[PDB]
């Protein structure tokens, strides 16, 4: 039939990835695509944004957001240290606590002005403390799942964490420079890993971090891998305009 | 109280014989400076924690000039001496106080501590 | 490449542990394919580091690390297959001992050198858990008084402790 | 089945003497012998690695229960 | 003094690096939108301004904190903070 | 004026465009929508842009209020954030492979291009020509 | 409780139990210093020692409740919070050599190193 005809007209995603001039692209939501070579084209023009994740999926939107526990809401800096956020969470104790005849009692017998507006507070918050929160540039749609997802492809070896540091025996924090990791100790011995050659490991192929210490002991840089000549064992493990402005506003 | 003296170093002198009281020279700083660094910055990352007092912990002192060695004073009875340096450890321990020991100052050369 | 995850630790993510995969160094793979009924971790992985030395001292690292508190092995992916291999050297590393003493077996504990705790260099003594008992036989025949490193070898079954 | 347990060797028994003494059954692969460091002395025991098991079960049928250094020792397949 | 700004004729303004000692000419930031431009203009060391074959001018300007020094289709791009449509080709900005 | 508090308010529209209910997105869209029809021309697109990745998701949707809302705040956001950067969020799935995203995108593109048909003008991709087809513009790459 | 000499010998950090470090003047007539005067820690009933940094950019306290608290000595203003011990912080000392090397004890039984 005709559904049939069309279905055997459509091609291989082999097909598509070799045709292509830009493979990244193809999916098989393209190679089901009735102009598949148009789709791509598209797919693979500058600045365009693709279309979410999400239409595929059986669940709705943010149905995936539902079944795990959400906190509610947590307000911005220079509106809790601005005293009408603590003000609010007062009157709020209050009322509940009272009982459903003190809150008729209020309404007749009024508390009246419990708490007299603060002024300059707010108004300074408000035009003399609001700052830029965290914005996402141009692309980045939310979708749900978001938090769970794993994070990779930073290859980078001075990338650790603290709790890394912690359970590996390293330091945490300004001393996450000064702390060689206990696999430095080996790239110093036998070499840093031979799929991270282009890595430099730092006290071990680099030079001291931030006022290191040689030494032998816990808590050193040992001895800088080189060679029986004096060269390292690679790179140096020891060590050897205008931007202002045009139209602004002060 | 019965004075008692622990050890927990195998090893009381260096290769050239020399007490843990000497001023170390493979710290990539000048222990031996009396001119201050520079400047100072603000601590941002917890480096090491000494375990080993079993009660709080009442006054800590650093070694007099260069600062190498640690003491500390607990309410577990005990007095502890510290590597700032190297590996951290614990050098000595000092029993022999019968109570809590609430405040410990070495004298100007360190070799002695009250 | 191929490291045994093991101890795995249930609660323990893949994300975090390829993330200290790579702060250790080359995570390429950090897998855990564990039961198709569970979900959780199965007691023993296959973390990848493409490079052999690499996943030899991350090993050696993240051996011992407290996975889920507990301590987990990162190791080669009990009736006595440990042999006592003395006259040790001590200039060998933990990978080069893996195959150096893995050539008649499996290393199903590298080679633990009994160093002494003070310094950090060795007297000259460890213990090794081989696969088989015949394979403890055969590498500490073929490396008895044999030539090691620097003291030549002397191996054979090893004590209990 | 070439690496056999000989245990009961007296304090002078050495690497040599083991060597000249479990030769005659054939060649010797290796010997391995426990010292204790403290003391720099042997356990009083050793094992030998024959080049041929038949050699070795040859040596522990005609070493066990002989006399070295005076004293009889105890020869064995070590596993 | 050491920074280029190339603008093609449909993307957009560009900014390249020359890394003299290795002698490289790299890419670390570009723009987010097309932009048919006719003539740019320098404003300080991270600011350009633009015009356009279709009336407008605008105003781009590099995010604070660029890692100028490294080695869709870019790394880190630049950020747009002026927008006017003038209303005829502005074929030439000048900083005056 | 709103140019004060669109920092303050953005962070609790994200969380009530983060799943709550139909009706939480539905109204966290008209929020979107009269916000961005405010601060039309005072610079606060860095603010819109962050809260279109969170509106554009509900596309796909069946409700009409819902829908509904969510096409509003998208003409709103068109004024506001410009054309470009919705032509981009609307460029990938003209040609998709399903029906129903693609009659979506050709309904949003109809509505971006009906208001603002000029500008775009301008921001439309670049599109090779084939055989028998001449589809590249050179009129806008003569040099000069 | 706790009084401490600063590096140059020309001022002395009393913390005092009214939540303050008061600044004595050691070489003049052991005047308070009324334009040095540190707020912002709680140490109601502990003997918490405060000490400085050797270049005296900044001045460092514990607290009762286990925070380690650091004043810029030039503007007073409290520039680092953070939460050091789990109990009382009793001493906090300043490395007299190193630039960013404090160490801190506490009534939890450890002592700390930051940096």
């Amino acid at each position: 039939s005709k559904k049939k005809l069309r279905r055997m007209n459509r091609f291989t995603v082999a097909e598509l990835k070799q045709l292509v001039a830009r493979p990244d692209v193809v999916e098989m939501h393209d190679v089901t695509a009735q102009d598949p070579k148009l789709l791509v084209h598209l797919k693979a023009t500058r600045n365009s944004v693709p279309v979410p994740r999400h239409w595929c999926f059986k669940r709705k939107y943010l149905q995936g957001k539902r079944g795990i526990e959400k906190p509610p809401f947590e307000l911005p800096d220079f509106i809790k240290r601005t005293g009408i956020q603590e003000m609010r969470e007062a009157l709020q104790e209050k009322e509940e606590q009272k009982t459903m005849k003190s809150k008729m009692r209020e309404k007749v017998r009024p508390k009246m002005g419990k708490i007299d507006i603060d002024y300059q507070k707010l108004h300074d918050a408000f035009f003399k403390w609001q700052t830029k929160p965290k914005l996402t540039i141009h692309g980045d749609l939310y979708y749900e799942g978001k938090e769970f997802e794993t994070r990779l492809k930073e290859k980078k070896p001075g990338d650790l964490s603290d709790e890394l540091r912690i359970s590996l025996g390293m330091p945490v924090g300004p001393n996450a420079h000064k702390v060689p990791p206990p696999w430095l100790i080996a790239m110093q011995r036998y070499g840093p890993p031979p799929s991270y050659p282009n890595l430099k490991i730092p006290g071990l192929n680099s030079p001291i971090p931030e006022s290191c210490s040689f030494g032998y002991h816990a808590g050193g840089w040992g001895k800088p891998p080189v060679d029986e000549t004096g060269k390292p064992l690679y790179g140096d493990v020891f060590g050897t305009i205008d931007r202002t402005p045009w139209g602004e506003l002060e | 109280g019965e004075e008692k003296t622990i050890l927990h170093v195998k090893e009381m002198y260096d290769y050239q014989g020399r007490s843990y009281l000497h001023i170390p020279q493979d710290v990539g700083v000048n222990l031996r400076s009396t001119m201050p660094p520079e400047k100072c910055y603000l601590p941002k990352k917890q480096i090491h924690v000494w375990s080993g007092h079993t009660k709080g912990v009442s006054a800590v002192r650093l070694f007099p000039l260069s600062g190498h060695l640690l003491l500390s004073c607990s309410m577990d009875c005990k007095i502890k001496l510290w590597e700032v340096y190297g590996e951290r450890r614990c050098l000595r321990t000092f029993i022999g106080h019968s109570k809590a020991v609430r405040d410990i100052c070495f004298n100007t050369a360190g070799t002695q501590f009250l | 490449a191929t490291v045994y995850v093991g101890g795995l630790d249930e609660k323990v993510s893949e994300p975090l542990l390829w993330e200290l995969f790579l702060q250790a160094g080359p995570v390429v793979n950090t897998h855990m394919p564990k039961d198709r009924v569970t979900g959780q971790h199965q007691g023993y992985g296959f973390v990848e580091f493409l490079s052999e030395e690499d996943a030899d001292y991350a090993i050696k690292i993240m051996n011992m690390i407290k996975l889920y508190g507990k301590p987990i092995r990162v190791n080669k992916a009990d009736v006595g297959a440990n042999i006592f291999i003395g006259n040790l050297d001590p200039e060998i590393d933990e990978k080069l001992l893996y195959d150096t003493f893995s050539a008649f077996g499996v290393i199903l504990q590298t080679p633990k050198i009994m160093r002494d705790p003070d310094t950090g260099n060795s007297k000259g003594y460890a213990f090794i858990n081989f696969a088989s008992f015949d394979a403890s036989d055969a590498a500490i025949e073929a490396m008895n008084g044999q030539y090691l490193c620097n003291r030549p070898i002397t191996v054979s079954y090893a004590f209990k402790k | 089945k070439r690496v056999l347990y000989v245990g009961g060797l007296a304090e002078e028994v050495d690497d040599k003497v083991l060597h000249a003494a479990f030769i005659p059954f054939g060649d010797i692969t290796d010997i391995q012998i426990p010292l204790d460091y403290e003391t720099e002395k042997h356990r009083g025991f050793a094992f030998v690695e024959f080049e041929l098991a038949e050699d070795a079960a040859a040596a522990i049928d005609n070493m066990n229960e002989s006399e070295l250094f005076g004293r009889t020792i105890r020869v064995n397949l070590a596993k | 003094g050491h920074r280029v700004i190339v603008s093609d004729v449909q993307e957009s303004f560009i900014w390249v690096r020359y890394k003299r000692n290795e002698n490289q000419l790299i890419i670390f930031a570009d723009d987010t939108y097309p932009r048919w431009v006719t003539t740019a203009s320098l404003l300080d060391y991270d600011t350009v301004a633009g015009a356009d074959k279709f009336g407008n001018i605008c105003v781009v300007r590099l995010p604070p904190n660029t890692n100028d020094e490294v080695d869709n289709g870019a790394s880190q791009k630049a950020e747009v903070i002026m927008n006017y449509h003038v209303g005829e080709t502005v074929l030439s900005l000048q900083k005056t | 004026m709103g140019k004060d508090y669109i920092y303050a308010v953005t962070p609790l529209l994200e969380d009530a465009l983060m799943d709550r209910d139909l009706v939480h997105r539905q109204t966290a869209s008209a929020v979107v929508q009269h916000m961005s029809l405010g601060v039309y021309g005072f610079g606060c697109e860095d603010s819109l842009n962050h809260l279109l990745n969170y509106v554009w998701p509900n596309v796909f949707e069946t409700s009409p209020h819902v829908i509904q809302a969510v096409m509003g705040a998208l003409e709103g956001l068109r004024v506001a954030i410009g054309p470009c950067r919705m032509l981009q969020y609307c460029l990938q799935g003209l040609f998709h492979p399903a029906r129903k995203v693609r009659d979506v995108y050709w309904k949003i593109y109809n509505s971006i291009y009906i208001g603002s048909q000029d500008a775009l003008i301008a921001h439309y991709p670049r599109i090779y020509n084939d055989d028998k087809n001449t589809y590249i513009r050179y009129e806008l790459d003569y040099i000069l | 409780p706790a009084v401490t000499l600063s590096p140059n010998g020309k001022w002395l950090a009393c913390q005092s139990m009214d939540n303050q470090i008061l600044i004595f003047g050691a070489q003049n007539r052991f005047r308070l210093n009324k334009k040095k005067i540190f707020k912002g820690h709680m140490v109601a009933g502990y003997a918490c020692q405060v000490d400085f940094s050797p270049d005296m950019s900044y001045v460092i306290s514990g607290d009762g409740n286990g925070k380690l608290n650091i004043w810029d000595w030039k503007t007073t203003k409290l520039y680092s919070r953070f939460k050091a011990h789990d109990k009382v912080c009793i001493g906090a000392v300043w490395h007299p050599h190193e630039t960013s090397k404090v160490i801190t004890c506490g009534w939890d039984g450890l002592i700390k190193l930051w940096d």
